């Protein structure tokens, strides 16, 4: 399963519900993720017709795979507000061309 | 800005 293959890209699901993206999330999440290592800005995609705990996909690309691993381990099961976040990896090549709806 | 990430407990 593709979400289990370690890469420098982390996918966060269930942060917020469908249509509930805001800029505060992206700013805070990038700051939080700098704890694991250098990281780019959040890249956000919402999947049409998805369940409320899957619709919003937040991607962050770390500079180093070790940081991404640390991020998956620390963020999976942590709370963002009241929501329990699901964290996994994402394929780098799919990410770079903005293919953001792959099964993980 | 809102702060929502919570520490693990
Ligand atoms: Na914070």
């Amino acid at each position: 399963a593709m979400g289990k293959c370690p890469t420098k890209v982390v996918l966060l699901r269930n942060m917020v519900g469908a249509g509930e993206v805001d800029e505060d999330l992206e700013v805070e999440t990038k700051e939080e993720c700098e704890k694991y290592g250098k990281v780019g800005k959040c890249v956000i995609f919402e999947i049409p017709g998805a369940p409320d705990d899957e619709a919003v996909r937040i991607f962050l690309e770390f500079e180093r795979v070790e940081s991404a691993i640390k991020a998956v381990v620390d963020l999976n099961g942590r709370y963002f507000g009241g929501r329990v976040v699901k964290a996994c990896f994402y394929n780098l090549d799919k990410f770079r061309v903005l293919d953001l709806a792959e099964q993980v | 800005r809102r702060r929502r990430w919570r520490e693990r407990q």
